[PDB]
């Protein structure tokens, strides 16, 4: 279907939602990273340590300022290239949470076929399905297929996409 | 070129001799073996028969000439010590040695400005001339052609520096055990490599002669016994260990019960037969723990017996006892490589360099007279070979981290094969990796098994001060190890049966208010502990000794600790938990085998107390618990507080590098050091963390909460201090932020007492904390502390080993030493009258 | 000097260390420079409930030892025992 380059808002949203191992949804994307975390220390560190190896550069004083606009100012340099990490935590993601042979291509052939979608919007449906992480392996194929049965319409969702 | 290998011919009318010959010799002139064979004409089928007597001592005078540079005699006892000469380290023979092996690690390459090691391996050129003598001795008669090399392996000592490079090593060998299989005779080798006296490392080596022997008058056996643990809990067991005449203490009302004893047991077997010992003579040891976990020997073994069919002290240590393995298997082992190397075409070269000029490696006739499959590759290279691969994959191309290597030569390998090696770390011993390895041939059958001990990279162990303590904290690791388990029931019940609470409790479910009742003949034992309790303070030079819990007295019945949120945050229960988290989480990893033998460590605030418990084993748990707490306890009371648990003192974690890039540390002290002195309460830096990025300064909370703000204005006005005392009026400036910590004296006088602190742009507000530590206003309470200390570190549990060069203090961040240098760095900046009387009489102390 | 002297000298000198300490400023900056320089250790493990001291060797491996680092290419472990219990345990996910 219709293609288009991931932004630094969703990454951004994801990222911090599967930091805190919360739903997308309970994080407001409105307030900023100090008052989310609520105090406890060692993992701002963590998270500009995260926004500064993606995105290469962070602002001065990214921590205090809001979520909102540091997506405004990192789609600024923004390439639509997804971070070294971000391919990383869908490595770990695919190697275990699906089961013995269901690799990145595989679901990156499913989406493709059966939904249409192609690199730039499969891209942000495997984000979505990062903070949306099941707790164990799915241990059938047809429950890795119907696992990206439900990621679909959420990207849809968030974004605007007809399926 | 061509040479004369055989010559056959007939010495005799009837004696043919088969002379074969080896031109592959140390001096150039080839030693011959003349093979003696009757030829009888009369037995026509088999007209040829072989002159068994003073066969064996044909083939040792000439694997003497090959191997030994004395004279041939084989008239010597194997009991005795075989003593190999002085073996000088060169360039050369390391150079030669690491190319005939293919060990291409830059420690062994000469390098400029960097001396050259020797590899591990090199003991074996170093002792080859010592241990391959133990096999010689008519006593240990046998084939050596028919010899088999079954298991080599090294052992560094501990401490002991690697081989370097013009080193003279001094060698001894003497025959550990020498016993007769059913297939044949085994002599297990344990040579000695020494530096300067001081013994550098062990070779083991296990030969086979296969055969027939029953010289079983000749043979023994010198086992060295698994440590052996007992636990005495009932009398039962304090008479079964009485029974025993083999259980011979030192004192003989010592008291076993409810003791630990470990049985360091080293047998020395001689055989009658196969299945009967003719003199059994097990001993060694008896060592009981101490509260610290030491081992103190208080009695030994001295078994001793003629005709015997058994060791009756191991079969009761099994039976009423467990083994201590110093070896823990991980929970899944880790695969590091596998690994392709190629024995060499010839083996010429090792042989030249090691010393082993065995004909069966490059003599096809030998090779063939000894029913082998051709020139055998010297299984001592294959050996070299591998812990090279090891050495460059489990250590990173380090040497001095391979502390031992064993390995079995499982099968004979050809030149030109190749050989696959898979590497695994499996398990731990003593904070050095346990590494087994694999090395099969091209028909997938395993060759050379073995395994090796690598040393962890260079660790040091911090351990944190009061900071967080949530509740349930080391309660996931209390609930599987055994070892916290351990440590926390020992510290609960030393505590329920002292003060009358469970720090257990306490950290599981956090009570906000807990009281101690003070009744029955417990409850006035518990209530006498509370009152014993002082908090001695010095005044102008005289005790002010005020008791800690004051309503505590002879009447009292009960006794209640306030919180607000929970009693965890309360210092005297704090210190205690996150002390007992530490010890406990390091008891755990020690029980593991993660913890090097020489880790430096340090900690942090309180931290300090875990680690020396943790590493050193200073002090026992109860001993740890009771001071943690009663210095909490004094903490509770070296500064006024309120009906909750709350005090006018605190801290503030202040960021120097966020207020400006200029404002280093200096104008920090600078800053801080003026609002102390202008609103006179106290402010002092106390931690020195993170360098212009994190520094803590405790004090009077509103003092506190005037310098948050007096930096919230340097940062909004970007007015710089050094370049106003340095390009600008001098000193005058002093006198200007005056006002600027005068305006905060007046918002911060006004607030209450307990005012809380709001977090500023470059300084946070620490939380749990109350008390300013590390700051001169409690520097009273150091001379009776003092003295405090001095009765429960007993000097009998100071391992001088366990704390030199590895333990960081806070006071004086320097590797803790016992030389005159650390005392005079110790007084000069904390003015001691005992460190100064050490100082001024130094030298009676080195008599 | 002998073992049981030793001893006892050890035993005065860690008593008044203790004592004074207690009361000193701890010197955090110093002992990382030890610790970290002057040993060049690899594997910093901390021991407590959080990473507050190893967030401090962090921070300090960055500030002024990022370029000695590189040059001498040793690579700075630091593990935490709360959060990095599979690195120090050498358990690894299969
Ligand atoms: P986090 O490391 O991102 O937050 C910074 C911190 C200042 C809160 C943190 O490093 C910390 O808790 N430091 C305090 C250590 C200390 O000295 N505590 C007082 C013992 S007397």
């Amino acid at each position: 279907i219709a293609d288009e380059p991931v932004k630094a808002s969703l990454l951004l949203h994801v990222l911090v939602a599967h930091k805190l191992k919360k739903s997308l949804d309970s994080i407001p994307m409105s307030k900023t990273i100090k008052d989310l975390v609520g105090g406890k220390s060692t993992v701002q560190n963590e998270i500009l340590g995260d926004l500064g190896k993606e995105f290469g550069t962070t602002p001065e004083k990214p921590e205090e300022t809001p979520l909102e606009e540091l997506a405004e100012t990192f789609q600024d340099t923004f390439s639509g290239a997804l971070g070294k990490q971000s391919s990383s935590l869908l490595s770990r993601l695919i190697s275990s949470k699906m089961p013995g042979g269901f690799t990145i291509t595989v679901a990156r052939k499913y989406l493709q076929t059966r939904w249409g979608l192609p690199s730039g919007r499969q891209d942000g449906v495997l984000l979505v399905a990062l903070s949306n992480e099941p707790a164990a392996r799915l241990g059938s194929e047809a429950d890795a297929k119907a696992f990206l049965d439900s990621m679909a319409q959420k990207y849809a969702s968030i974004v605007g996409v007809d399926l | 070129e061509l040479k004369p290998t055989v010559i056959l011919k007939l010495l005799k009318e009837n004696i043919i001799q088969m002379e074969m010959i080896e031109n592959r010799t140390m001096d150039g002139k080839p030693v011959s073996l003349p093979l003696l064979y009757n030829f009888n004409p009369d037995n026509g089928f088999a007209p040829i028969s072989e002159v068994m007597e003073d066969r064996n001592q044909r083939i040792k005078e000439m694997y003497w000439k090959l191997w030994i540079d004395e004279p041939f005699n084989l008239d010597f006892d194997p009991r005795d010590v075989i003593k190999g000469k002085d073996f000088e380290i060169t360039a050369k023979e390391v150079y030669d040695f690491t190319h005939a092996v293919g060990n291409n690690c830059e420690d062994f390459v000469s390098r400029p400005d960097r001396t050259m090691l020797a590899p591990m391996d090199f003991a074996i050129v170093v002792g080859w001339r010592a241990i391959i003598k133990a096999i010689f001795p008519n006593t240990v008669d046998g084939d050596l052609l028919k010899l088999v090399h079954l298991s080599n392996g090294y052992k560094m000592i501990p401490g002991a520096k690697p081989l370097q490079v013009g080193d003279v090593v001094s060698t001894t060998a003497v025959i550990e055990s020498v016993v007769n299989q059913p297939t044949g005779k085994i002599v297990d080798v344990v040579g000695t490599l020494s530096r300067n006296g001081k013994p550098v490392m062990e070779v083991t080596s296990s030969f086979f002669y296969r055969g027939n022997y029953t010289d079983f008058e000749n043979t023994f056996q010198k086992t060295v016994e698994p440590v052996y643990q007992m636990h005495i809990k009932t009398s039962k067991d304090i008479a079964v260990l009485r029974s025993k005449e083999w259980f011979q203490l030192d004192d003989e009302d010592f008291d076993l019960l409810n003791k630990t004893l470990t049985f360091e047991t080293e047998t020395e077997v001689t055989f009658k037969n196969a299945n009967i010992f003719s003199s059994v003579k097990c001993f060694g040891p008896i060592k009981v723990e101490l509260p610290t976990k030491e081992t103190v020997e208080i009695g030994i073994v001295d078994y001793e017996a003629g005709a015997s069919h058994g060791n009756p002290v191991v079969d009761f240590l099994k039976r009423n006892g467990s083994t201590l393995e110093q070896k823990v298997n991980l929970e899944n082992p880790i695969p590091i490589a596998v690994l392709d190397s190629y024995t060499p075409s010839t083996n010429e070269p090792y042989a030249r360099v090691s010393g082993d000029l065995n004909p069966i490696h490059v003599s096809r006739h030998f090779a063939s007279y000894a029913n082998l499959p051709g020139t055998i590759t010297h299984g001592m290279f294959s050996s070299a070979s591998v812990r090279a691969l090891i050495e460059n994959w489990a250590a990173d191309s380090v040497s001095s981290r391979v502390r031992g290597y064993t390995c079995q030569f499982v099968d004979m390998v050809l030149p030109n094969t190749a050989l696959k090696t898979s590497i695994q770390h499996v398990g731990m011993i003593n904070g050095r990796k346990l590494i087994k390895f694999e090395t099969r041939n091209e028909d997938d059958v395993v060759v050379l098994t073995g395994e090796a001990e690598i040393e962890q990279p260079v660790t040091t162990f911090v351990f944190t001060g009061q900071g967080s303590q949530e509740q349930g904290m080391g309660m996931d690791l209390y609930k599987t190890s055994k070892a916290a388990q351990d440590v926390w029931n020992r510290a609960d019940n030393h505590f329920k049966d002292t003060y009358g609470f469970s720090i257990l409790d306490i950290v599981i479910n956090n009570p906000v208010n807990l009281t101690i009742h003070f009744g029955g003949e417990k409850g006035k034992r518990i209530r006498e502990n509370y009152s014993a309790m002082i908090f001695e303070t010095i005044v102008d030079g005289k005790l002010k000794t005020e008791k800690i819990f004051k309503e505590i007295n002879e009447h009292s019945t009960s006794y209640t600790f306030r919180s607000e949120k929970g009693l965890l945050s309360a210092t005297q229960f704090t210190q205690p938990a996150l002390t007992l988290m530490e010890k406990a989480a390091f008891e755990d990893l020690k029980s593991k085998g993660l913890i090097p033998a020489d880790a430096t460590f340090a900690g942090h605030s309180l931290g300090e107390y875990a680690a020396l418990a943790s590493l050193a084993d200073v002090m026992s748990i109860e001993s740890l618990v009771e001071v943690v707490f009663y210095r909490g306890m004094t903490m509770q009371v070296a500064v006024p507080r309120d009906e909750l648990g709350r005090s006018n003192y605190g801290m503030i974690a202040i960021n120097p590098g966020r207020v400006a890039a200029s404002f280093s540390q200096e104008a920090l002290q600078y800053v801080v050091e003026r609002v102390g002195k202008r609103t006179g309460w106290l402010v002092e830096i106390v931690n020195y963390n993170v360098e212009n990025q994190q520094y803590v300064a405790a004090g009077d909370l509103r003092a506190l909460d005037t310098v948050t703000n007096v930096l919230n204005f340097i940062k909004l006005q970007k007015i710089d201090i050094i370049e106003l005392q340095k390009s600008l009026s001098l000193e005058e400036v002093e006198g200007h932020l005056f006002e600027i910590i005068d305006e905060a004296s007046k918002k911060s006088a006004v607030k209450p007492r307990p005012l809380k602190l709001e977090r500023g742009f470059a300084c946070i507000p620490l939380v749990g904390i109350s008390v300013p530590f590390h700051s001169t206003y409690l520097m009273n309470g150091v001379k009776p502390f003092k003295s405090f200390l001095k009765k429960n570190i007993i000097k009998e549990n100071v391992k001088v080993a366990r704390l030199a060069g590895k333990y960081i203090p806070n006071l004086t961040a320097k590797p803790f030493q016992v030389t005159k240098e650390y005392f005079q760095d110790v007084y000069d900046l904390t003015g001691s009258e005992p460190i100064k009387e050490i100082i001024d009489n130094w030298e009676k102390y080195e008599q | 000097m002998k073992p049981e002297v030793e001893q006892e000298l050890a035993h005065i000198l860690l008593t008044e260390l203790l004592a004074y300490q207690f009361a000193s400023p701890v010197r955090w900056i110093e002992t990382q420079d030890v610790f970290l320089k002057d040993f060049n250790t690899e594997r910093v493990v901390e021991i407590g409930p959080s990473p507050t001291l190893a967030g401090m060797a962090q921070r300090t491996l960055k500030n002024k030892y990022e370029s000695y680092d590189a040059a001498l290419s040793l690579h700075r472990e630091i593990l935490c025992y709360s959060k990095d219990a599979k690195e120090i345990y050498y358990t690894p996910d299969p």
